[PDB]
Order: structure tokens, then sequence, then C-alpha cells
RNA sequence: CCGGGACCGAGGACCGCGCUCUGCAAGGAUGCUGGCGUAAUGGUCACCAGCGACCCGUCUUGAAACACGGACCAAGGAGUCA
RNA sequence: UUAACUGAACGUGGGCAUUCGAAUGUAUCGACACUAGUGGGCCAUUUUUGGUAAGCAGAACUGGCGAUGCGGGAUGAACCG
RNA sequence: GUCCCACCCAUACCCCGCCCUCAGGGUAGAAACGAUGCCCUGAGGAGUAGGCGGCCGUGGAGGUCAGUGACGAAGCCUAGG
């Protein structure tokens, strides 16, 4: 026999029950996506930056 | 009508040990009156944690009380609301002062013959009823094997409920382009 | 029926009149760095790189940049839930965005007024108030003299 | 243990308000207008009222 | 005056506790200057720099139906004959009624 | 309802480009000064290019009748919609008050037309100073010269608690 | 109490100030408009459903 | 500022805000008096009276249904174990 | 990457507040685990599509009945309160 | 048809008592407490499918009540509590 074919009628309310969750933002973003070429330099970057900031504790002083 | 979205909700977080030991009663006791007569965040965190299940109160082995015991801690009492276990992998063992709801044999005689020292968690009430040079240290929790299969989902990488590990189980068609997708 | 990709952007996607051919070039000169807030539209001539019709009209923040598009990360909600998109537009469909304008003249115009404030001795009011109820005032009606008006009998005009 | 309304408490609106007494006992409720003749609405604002 | 006196009530961690004492007032308020029951009522009526704060120390007032009862049909608006929308002064009868 | 002639004065609100704005005057009869400010700002609308939102109200008065004590005929131009369509028509009263002549005419067009309130604009209300100005019949007869007429049939005055009474009542008096 | 005394004052000046506000405003041949209104109270009147 | 009426008396040493301060109407009723001391109050049952009140279970969007099962009663009777 | 330290990204060090940069509320924020029933719906305002129309058939938003008693509409799943 | 006054009553609103639920506090140099208790305060209460908690009842087992009983156990009847 024929039936209801389709409807959003209580969908919202389904939806609003227990909020519309939107992901919490974070200080540092995955860098998925980002172009392989700048992720490649921008890791030798952070090697640097790290190995830089170590030597200024242990007697660089910049 | 009053019009409420939430009413009679109770409180999310336990409020007593489901457990029927009573020693742990009788700590429960002395803690519910340290918590309430002082100031110290220390002694209501212990509290809580008193009533925790064993799940929520993963063990703590010596390895992870050496790890934080560096840089400025070395003198601080280690407090554990869990079990202390020993660990093969460390050779030498730091004197250390720990208090622990309980300790496997080979740490209590790890720690003791490294000229350190065990106490209850009533014993730690006793010497520091403020929680004063303490360090409060908790085990792992998400280090165990059931939670390797939550979230189990396409592309999130957990861990499938099999009954064997091998080619033949799970890792045909939804695993690799060959056959057909993977995941 | 159909659910194709440019299904219903008939007039969406469609340049407006007398918007036709050549397109102005500022559309390439313009830069963008990643964390910018930008504005997608899409451009009916330029068939690469088009943003599927749900992004046209929304604003999203540029997260990669490459040779010729933008990486933007837009929330879309679907259910009872918010997801994270992230689409690759290419530059033509792009328009940086003001919808930060006000708050980034309003950081340095109080950033101004702190320092001022703090030199003079007086302290200044930094946060926005909505619009107040009117004040007390006096309306002189010298050479202002009111004019009386009735309602107009009704008639027909056709 | 018992809301007791000021309004008809003497006793509890001196409590909330001592200055209670001292508006009762000043009359501060009853100040008359202070003094001076009137002046007379002008003719232009009776002619503007009535000019219709 | 009025509705503080009779149906006043503050929310005093989460809890709505009736103003019967100067200290509870002075206790949730004190840090604005709105140490007494004339200081809220005062804060109340001229729209002071913190009517924020006794608004939302007030809990909401619970008043009754209105002594005399309402218009014919309450469910229109004011200027249509009926209770709803903005009545400006005709407000302080109401609140008379229903006080 | 119980009425009360209002003087309404408003304005649009003062712009750079227009200082000083044109004020515009209104007689409206209302309950109260809040229908009278509403409908006030109703017929600014359909005059003028002012709305409430873009325009104030500089002044609200109430315009007392100067001889309330002295019996007149006042005449009325009026405005109303029938369910079919608009129509104009000019009615007379007499009345001590041009507030008394607004809520005779309310009533007189309610219960003649079925006009409701929301249907009727009072274009014009005027005292009719002069006798042979007075256009109606039913205002004529009563401004008849030596007039003076009996009340027949007129039922005299029971407690409605009063069930039974003893004598049969008399409608002479 | 010196501050309620102080309270008190205030609002007979206010509304007398108001006053006379508006008739000098009438007596100079203007119109005075008062100051819109800063406070509402507010009830709700209808019930909770539909 | 004065009256007239109704319903109610939660708590149980003091503690507090206070006032018109040897005291008080101020963090919840006391004082005086009368009749009776028993079926008097009160409970239960039967009946009359005023108002109210469709037959349950079930499937169902919708059951009092002109939808199905049920004449009545006792006992048995259906998410167990590995 | 640029002709180049000149940019990109991530930082070190220093400084800001006599005010953390609209309103209102916060009578609840987030994460996780395990699992029930349901997956025939129907009615109404407004917008509607097919149909002459239907207590007909099909959709959008919202509110309802289903799952809900109570006062009113005499009588009623949905109307008013 | 329009306008006005008084009045009638819902399980709604307001005040009070009580029940439960939820929430927030106090309670040991213990004259101390079914601490799983007591004391103080505030708010809330519809519900099919369904979920969870607490309790009542039945056959049998261990411990215990130095338990009841032929001077009457169990069962059964009862406009008696
Ligand atoms: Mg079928
Ligand atoms: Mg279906
Ligand atoms: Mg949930
Ligand atoms: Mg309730
Ligand atoms: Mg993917
Ligand atoms: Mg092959
Ligand atoms: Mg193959
Ligand atoms: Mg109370
Ligand atoms: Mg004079
Ligand atoms: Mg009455
Ligand atoms: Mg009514
Ligand atoms: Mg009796
Ligand atoms: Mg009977
Ligand atoms: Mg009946
Ligand atoms: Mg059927
Ligand atoms: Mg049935
Ligand atoms: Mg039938
Ligand atoms: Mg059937
Ligand atoms: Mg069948
Ligand atoms: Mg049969
Ligand atoms: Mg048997
Ligand atoms: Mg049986
Ligand atoms: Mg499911
Ligand atoms: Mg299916
Ligand atoms: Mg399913
Ligand atoms: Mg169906
Ligand atoms: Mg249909
Ligand atoms: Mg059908
Ligand atoms: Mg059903
Ligand atoms: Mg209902
Ligand atoms: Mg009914
Ligand atoms: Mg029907
Ligand atoms: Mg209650
Ligand atoms: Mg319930
Ligand atoms: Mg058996
Ligand atoms: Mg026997």
């Amino acid at each position: 026999a024929k039936s209801k074919n389709s409807s959003q009628h209580n969908q919202s309310r389904k939806a609003h029950r227990n909020g519309i969750k939107k992901p919490k933002t974070q200080r540092y973003p995955s860098l998925k996506g980002t172009d392989p070429k700048f992720r490649r330099n921008h890791r030798h970057a952070l090697h640097g930056t790290a190995k830089a900031l170590k030597e200024f504790k242990e007697g660089k002083r910049e | 009508g009053i019009d409420l979205r939430w009413k009679h909700v109770r409180s999310s977080h336990r409020k007593a040990p489901k457990s029927d030991n009573v020693y742990l009663k009788l700590l429960v006791k002395l803690y519910r009156f340290l918590a309430r007569r002082t100031e110290a965040p220390f002694n209501k965190v212990v509290l809580r944690r008193l009533f925790m299940s064993r799940i929520n109160r993963p063990p703590v082995s010596l390895s992870r009380i050496a790890r934080n015991l560096k840089n400025g801690n070395e003198k601080k009492t280690v407090v554990v609301v869990a079990t202390v276990t020993d660990d093969n992998r460390l050779l030498q063992v730091p004197k250390m002062e720990v208090a622990a709801l309980r300790f496997t044999a080979k740490a209590r005689a790890r720690i003791e013959a490294a000229g350190g020292r065990t106490l209850t968690l009533d014993q730690l009430a006793l010497e520091k009823p403020t929680g004063a040079n303490t360090l409060l240290l908790r085990g792992p929790k998400n280090a165990r094997e059931a939670v390797k299969h939550f979230g189990f989902g396409p592309h999130k990488h957990k861990k499938p409920y099999v009954r064997s590990k091998g080619r033949k189980f799970e890792r045909a068609r939804g695993r690799r382009r060959s056959r057909g997708f993977k995941v | 029926h159909a659910a194709g990709l440019r299904s219903g952007t008939r007039y969406a996607f469609s340049r407006g009149f007398r918007k036709h051919g050549q397109i102005p070039l500022s559309t390439y000169l313009r830069t963008y760095r990643v964390g910018d807030i930008v504005d997608i539209k899409v451009n009916g001539a330029v068939q690469k790189g088009m943003p599927h019709k749900f992004y046209h009209g929304k604003t999203g923040v540029v997260y990669n940049v490459t040779k010729s598009a933008v990486g933007v990360i837009v929330y879309k909600r679907v259910k009872h839930r918010y997801i994270e998109k992230r689409i690759n537009v290419r530059i033509e469909h792009v328009k940086p965005s003001r919808s930060r304008e006000d708050f980034l003249r309003r950081v340095k115009e109080n950033a101004e007024l702190k320092k001022k404030a703090k030199a003079e001795g007086v302290p200044v009011q930094l946060k926005r108030q909505p619009a107040m109820p009117r004040e007390a005032h006096t309306v002189s009606i010298a050479d202002n003299k009111p004019v009386t008006l009735a309602p107009v009998a009704y008639e027909t005009t056709i | 243990v018992q809301k007791k309304n000021p309004l008809r408490n003497k006793q509890i609106m001196l409590r909330l308000n001592p200055y209670a007494s001292t508006f009762a006992k000043e009359k501060l409720g009853e100040v008359k207008a202070e003094e001076g003749k009137p002046p007379k609405v002008p003719a232009s604002f009776k002619e503007l009222l009535h000019e219709a | 005056r009025e509705l503080i006196y009779k149906r006043g009530y503050g929310k005093v961690n989460g809890q709505r506790i009736p103003l019967t004492d100067n200290a509870i007032i002075e206790e949730n308020l004190g840090k604005y200057g709105i140490i007494c029951i004339e200081d809220l009522i005062h804060e109340i009526f001229t729209v002071g720099p913190n009517f924020k704060q006794a608004a939302n120390f007030l809990w909401p007032f619970k008043l009754s139906n209105p002594n005399g009862g309402f218009r014919p049909r309450k469910f229109k608006h004011f200027i249509e004959g009926g209770d709803l929308g903005n009545r400006e002064e005709h407000i302080n009868a109401l609140i008379r009624a229903m006080n | 309802g119980r009425l009360q002639e209002y003087q309404v004065i408003g304005r649009h609100l003062p712009t750079e480009a227009n200082p000083n704005p044109a004020l515009y005057r209104m007689r409206i009869f209302a309950p109260n000064e809040v229908v009278a400010k509403s409908r006030f700002w109703y017929f600014l609308r359909g005059l003028k290019k002012v709305k409430k939102a873009t325009g104030e109200i500089v002044s609200v008065n109430v315009i007392s009748e100067k001889h309330p004590l002295k019996v007149k005929n006042f005449g009325i131009w009026l405005r109303y919609d029938s369910r079919s369509g608009t129509h104009n028509m000019y009615k007379e009263y007499r009345e001590t008050s041009r507030v008394a002549a607004v809520e005779a005419m309310y009533a007189d067009m309610a219960a003649r037309h079925r006009a409701r309130f929301r249907s009727i604009h009072i274009l014009k209300v005027v005292e009719l100073e002069k006798t042979e100005d007075v256009k109606r019949p039913y205002i004529k007869q009563l401004v008849a010269k030596n007039l003076s007429f009996p009340l027949p049939h007129r039922v005299p005055k029971i407690s409605t608690k009063k069930i039974f009474s003893a004598k049969r009542p008399s409608t002479f008096s | 109490f010196k501050r309620a005394e102080k309270y008190v004052k205030e609002y007979r000046e206010q509304e007398r100030e108001k006053i006379r506000l508006a008739r000098i405003a009438k007596q100079q041949g203007s119109f005075h408009i008062p100051a819109e209104a800063k406070l509402v109270f507010v009830i709700r009147i209808k019930g909770i459903n539909k």
C-alpha cells in the first residue's frame, strides 16, 4: 500500500534537543591539506628554532 | 507551568565509593572530615578520587614516579590514589617517599631497599593533613585494551573486534584498494 | 528529478546584467594569508576551482595558500552537528571580507583611546553601548507653527 | 521562618529602613508645592489648543 | 518600592532568598555600593551604573492574578482593548492589582 | 469607550539635512493617551512619509469642552468602510460636548451600519452655530419651538429582588 | 538613614524639576519633550503552551 | 489613618536583625473561659441525596465503538539455561 | 619564496589594563562508554502542488495530538485557556 | 452592533501546611553517630513505547533470633481494628 514519502517535520526539534554541537577550535590546527612544500620547510624551520632556543639557555644568548 | 529545559537533574559524579571495603569506608570518613575542615584542594581531590572505580584509578609504576621525581621534585612526597606497581625496565630505583592506596610486593620491596618510604593514605593524612610538599600522580587512564576499541569507524584507525589475527581476519575489501576500497 | 552538482544555480552562478566578459585583474592582484577571513562568491566565468553552491555566499578562514587558489575552512550545519569543511577555491571566487573591519578599526581606536586617557588622567569608555532612549529637550514653534492635519474624504481616482 | 510584609508590619519596615519613622513624623508624603502666583497659560497656547 | 518590599527575593548561591534583612543585600551587592533595600530600590528606579547586577540579583517577581481581573479579552494589544503590549504609565494600575 | 479629545503634535526626527522639521497637529478621540498616540501615528502614516520609528511625539494635551453645560448641535463628516467599499457620510447629533457627540456617533454607526471603530475615520466635527444650518429632521424636531412632550407607558422602577408584588403596578408616572 | 533621606529628597526634586521644565516651556511658547522612559517592568501574561 | 470578615499557627531553651527600649506586635499562638468526658468527636458498613462517572485488554493516526478476545470461579500459565 | 633577509610560517625578549573592549541570560559546560524503543503517523496557521472537489492525495516552517489529564466550545485527539 | 460597570469559576497564578525528588551547606583534640544518621536552605513534580533506582511478596539454602507452638503451628472465614 501507499505511505508517506518523506518529511523533515521533527528534525529541527530533534537536532536542537541536545544542542547543535560546533567542534571547539584549537590553538594549533592540523597541517593536513597544507602545501607539502610549505610543510617540508616548516618542519626544518621548527627544528632550527628549537635548537636555537636550547642553545640560548645553554650559552648562545641571542 | 514553569517552562524549564531541565528538571530534577542529578549530579553526574560519584558521591561515595561503590566499594564495600570497610577500611576504604573508614578512609573516606577521614578524608570527608579533612576536606570539610581544611582549605587544601589536595584533600578534596583525594576524597573524590577515593570514590573512583578501578578503571578510573589506573596503576602507577615506579618508573612513572621516577619520571616526575626529576626537576626539583626529589624531596616531595608522592601521592597516588591507586596501586603502585614495579617496573623491570627501571634498574635503579631512586630514593622516594610514596603514599599510595596499595603497593605491589615488588614495588614496596624495591622502594624500601632503595632507602625510600612507603605510606598508607591515613598515614599521609597524619603527617601532611594539608598535602604540603606533595606530588599527586595519576596513571594512564586511556592505556587500556578496551579504549583501543572505542569509537571504531571509517578513517578512525581504532582496533576492530576480531576473534584472531591473520590474513583471513578483517584484511580484505574495505582495507585495501586491491579489494574494492580501503576503509 | 535530479541532484547534480550545479542544480539550482541558474541565477546564483550567473553573472549580473551588464557584468559579463572581462574579469577585473585586481582579483588576481590581491594577496591572502593563512588566517585571513574571506567571502566566497562564485564567478560564473571561471569554471576551474569552483566551490559547490552551498559555499556561495559563505564566509570562512583561509587555512592554505597555493599557486592560484586558497584553502578555506567553513562550518556546515548537517543534522544536529556542525562539520568543518575544507574547500579549495580559486582566487576568482574569493574576496577579502569586511566582516572584521569594524573590530579591526575598534581595536586600534581603543588602543589610542587608552594611551590618551592614561596621558590625560581621565578614563574613557572603550566598549560600544546600544542606542539609548532620547533625552529631554525643548522644541520651539517660533517660525515653526504646527500644521493641523485631518483624514481625507474618500474619492475615486480612476 | 516567616516572611513578613514591611508594608503591613511597621517593625519590619523600621528594620529595613530606619528613615521610615522620620518620613512619617515629618510628613514627607504631604509636602506642598513652593509658593508663587502661577502665570496664566499663553493665548498662543490656548489658540493652538482650540485651533482646528 | 512595593514590588521590592513585598515580593523581593535575591538569588543567593542559586537559591531564592527573601529580602528580610539588609545583611543579605550588603553581602550580595556590597561591592557595588548597594548595602540596603533602599539602595536597591534607588538603583532600580534610577537605572544606576549597576542596574544589571541589581536586576539580576532580584529573583523574577512572582505576582498573583490582578484583583480586579483583566480586560474582557486580555490577549489583544492594550491599544486594541486587550492587555498585551506597551501600556506605558498604565502598568502601575496593573502592578497594583497583581501585587 | 469613554473618550476624550487629545491634541497630538508630532514631528519627524531632526536630521542634518533637515533640522527643525515641520510639526504636525491632529485632534484624536481616544480612550487614553496611548491610543491617542497610536491613532496619530496611523493617520500620519496615511498622510505623510513619517513613521513612529522615524519620528517623535512633541506634545499630547487634553482638549476639554469649553462649555460642557451648553446644549449644542454637532455635525460630523466621517469616512467609513462597509463590507463592500468606502463611503463618506455626514451626520448630526445633539450633545453638550464634542466628546459626547463622537461617542454617540460611534454608537450610532455601530447600530445602523455595523461599522466598527477600526473602520471609521472622523474627518471633521463642527459645532453648528446657527439653527438654519441644522439639516437633519431628527435634530430639527428637537430644536422645534416651545418643545414639550409627555412620557407615556413609563415602567416604574422596581427592585429586581422584589419578586412578588401585592398590587398591579401602574404606568402613568 | 542618611542615604534614604537623600534618596527621598532626590525623588521629590526630580519630580518638581520635570514639572517646572514643562511649565517653563509652555510659558515660553515651546513644547518640552520629556526624556523617553529608561526603565520598564515586563510581566509575562500568557501561559507556556504553544 | 481607622474599621468589618474569612482561612491558617509551620518551628520548639538562648543566639539574629531591630524598635515606639524597666519592655515590645522584633528570626512562625498565646492568654482567659465554658460544656462534655462519652460513642459526644472520630472511624467502618448499608442506603438516600447533589455533582461527577461509557468496558476492560489489544492492534491502531484515531476505540465506548456497529473492531477482535472475554459467561463465571479455583489451580496452572510465558525473556530461562549453556 | 625573493635579486636580495625579503617574504611566509613558527617563535625569543619587552610593553599594555586609571577600562578584557555590545545587550540579555547562564534554571548547566564538555567529553566518553553501553544500550532501549521507534523507523505505519495524523491535525492546524501561513506558503502551497495535483485535483471540479473531498473528513482527497503530496510537500516547507512552526506548534500540537499520538503520549494529556483539567476549565470552556452542549456533545469532540487536534480549537480557545 | 458598539461602549461601560459589577459578578461566577480550572488541577493556571499568589500565600501557607505536608510528601517525595533534585541541589547547596553544617555536624570529632568526638558530652559520639542506624555519619548509610541528624540539622539548615532553595527549587521542582504530566506521561504511552522505553530506561534506571528503591522497595513489597513467594518456594528452598547457610547463619542468627538460647524465636513461636497440642495451655493450639499452618491454612481458611470475618457490614472487627
Ligand atoms: Mg505497500
Ligand atoms: Mg514510512
Ligand atoms: Mg543526552
Ligand atoms: Mg508545578
Ligand atoms: Mg575522509
Ligand atoms: Mg585481478
Ligand atoms: Mg580482484
Ligand atoms: Mg515560604
Ligand atoms: Mg495666575
Ligand atoms: Mg471580587
Ligand atoms: Mg477577561
Ligand atoms: Mg460522625
Ligand atoms: Mg450515590
Ligand atoms: Mg454525566
Ligand atoms: Mg485503520
Ligand atoms: Mg479500548
Ligand atoms: Mg460505530
Ligand atoms: Mg483491527
Ligand atoms: Mg483480528
Ligand atoms: Mg465471544
Ligand atoms: Mg498446585
Ligand atoms: Mg495462579
Ligand atoms: Mg537505535
Ligand atoms: Mg526502512
Ligand atoms: Mg534502528
Ligand atoms: Mg499510515
Ligand atoms: Mg494530506
Ligand atoms: Mg491517507
Ligand atoms: Mg502508536
Ligand atoms: Mg495537551
Ligand atoms: Mg473540556
Ligand atoms: Mg472528527
Ligand atoms: Mg512544591
Ligand atoms: Mg512523573
Ligand atoms: Mg521450587
Ligand atoms: Mg491457629
